[PDB]
């Protein structure tokens, strides 16, 4: 089964905030 | 669910968390629509989010909850427990293992479909 944790982890990181923030704006 | 009918949906951002694509560009630079979190708007695609075809294609007529923000469908807490909630392989939906019906007390072994889903 997959839990929160495991998909954390199986998914990849997030981008960086700061580069998600520049693209919004 | 009847709860889930019942809360608003936050503002979608057009942009995916992962790799920062829009609808038009995905990882392989082709176009795929993103889903979206009911309750903080943060989204991604199908794709950077690991999702089946099939999946994807529940969870986009589901008020579908991110890895951070998915709350137990049976309790509608996250609490300690938190990390280790299932998450259903049908429908994405998150069971704290003893709020399973039946509840469980080891994790089960593979891909996992809930009580909602199993028929
Ligand atoms: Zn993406
Ligand atoms: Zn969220
Ligand atoms: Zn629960
Ligand atoms: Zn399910």
């Amino acid at each position: 089964a997959r839990t929160k944790q495991t998909a954390r982890k199986s998914t990849g990181g997030k981008a960086p905030r700061k580069q998600l923030a520049t693209k919004a704006a | 669910l009847p709860h889930e009918k019942d809360k608003p949906v936050a503002e979608p951002i057009p942009i995916c968390s992962f790799c920062l694509g829009t609808k038009e560009q995905n990882r392989e630079k082709k176009p795929e629509e993103l889903i979206s979190c009911a309750d903080c708007g943060n989204s991604g695609h199908p794709s950077c989010l690991k999702f089946s075809p099939e999946l994807t294609v529940r969870v986009k007529a589901l008020r579908w909850q991110c890895i951070e923000c998915k709350t137990c469908s049976s309790c509608r807490d996250q609490g300690k427990n938190a990390d280790n909630m299932l998450f259903c392989d049908s429908c994405d939906r998150g069971f704290h293992m003893e709020c399973c019906d039946p509840p469980l007390t080891r994790m089960p072994k593979g891909m996992w479909i809930c009580q909602i889903c199993r028929p």
